[PDB]
């Protein structure tokens, strides 16, 4: 039950990024994109608990 | 520190679900620099 | 042990499994507290 929102750039290598993409510097975050043209695995699905 | 004994009754219970790593005091001060009250 | 009368100590604390808070005081000095990881706006 651990909620994390931080937008700094992950450090993939031993370079640091400075807060901006490059090498072995990726955004955390990454985008689904649901289509319904995707497969059923790859539908989206709402979950609540 | 005064000996003795005395126990802890439960106070308060918040479901704030952060991490937390550091903390610091507060403290009051009055202006009448500044002249503050002696505290421990 | 921290003493405040000038004397204004107020550190940035190292927080752990719990934290065991004592006050010998009057007049109410000491009003709150404030608690986080980076002590900045980025964090919650
Ligand atoms: C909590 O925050 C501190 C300071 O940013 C960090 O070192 C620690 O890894 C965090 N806890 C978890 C479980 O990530």
């Amino acid at each position: 039950f651990e909620r994390d929102i931080s937008t700094e750039i992950y450090q993939a290598g031993n370079k640091p990024c400075n807060g901006v993409a490059g090498f072995n510097c990726y955004f955390p975050l990454r985008s689904y994109s649901f289509r319904p043209t995707y497969g059923v695995g790859h539908q989206p699905y709402r979950v609540v608990v | 520190l005064p000996q003795g004994f005395s126990a802890l009754e439960p106070l308060v219970d918040l479901p704030i679900g952060i991490n937390i790593t550091r903390f610091q005091t507060l403290l009051a001060l009055h202006r009448s620099g500044w002249t503050a009250g002696a505290a421990a | 042990w921290f003493h405040v009368i000038k004397r204004f100590d107020n550190p940035v604390l190292p927080f752990n499994d719990g934290v065991y808070f004592a006050s010998i005081e009057k007049s109410n000095i000491i009003r709150g507290w404030i608690f986080g990881t980076t002590l900045d706006s980025k964090t919650q």
